[PDB]
């Protein structure tokens, strides 16, 4: 008793915390940069979209004007 | 002529509508957007962290 | 005749835009009221990860 204290808690107290390093350090280089980059390719999509819409109402504007 | 009256009525109030909802969707996707970058911001925090981490 | 083929045309066209974009923004208000409780969620336990550490 108390001999496998270490072989419990010695394995546990070196390969946890490098193993949950590497997790955090692969989920944050997956996660932030690529959420980053898709909402800045998003946002200009939607600025395309906003100006096919501003120039269909203009021209739909223009020519219903009646 | 009725008809074509409500049409075109009904068709205006929804074009007006829906360049509302497009006012709408971008401000929400912006906001979104805005939000999930300050988040991954925050993650990066936490990835140097969890490089300081690697101490262990 | 004709005019109120166009017209109603135009209207329907309209009207399922309306409903689309409705869709679209009921998800998008899904996903970022989920981000949302997400942020309140890691800052909360992130301020619960300071009060342990003010502790030990």
């Amino acid at each position: 008793d108390f001999d496998d204290i270490h072989r419990k808690r010695m394995e546990k107290d070196l390969n946890e915390l490098q193993a949950l390093i590497e997790a955090h350090f692969e989920n944050r280089k997956k996660e932030e940069e690529e959420l980053v980059s898709l909402k800045d390719r998003i946002e200009r999509r939607r600025a395309e979209r906003a100006e096919q819409q501003r120039i269909r109402n203009e021209r739909e504007k223009e020519r219903q004007n009646r | 002529s009725d008809k074509l009256k409500e049409a075109e009525t009904r068709a205006e109030f929804a074009e007006r509508s829906v360049t509302k909802l497009e006012k709408s969707i971008d401000d929400l996707e912006d906001e979104l957007y805005a939000q999930k970058l300050k988040y991954k911001a925050i993650s990066e925090e936490l990835d140097h962290a969890l490089n300081d981490m690697t101490s262990i």
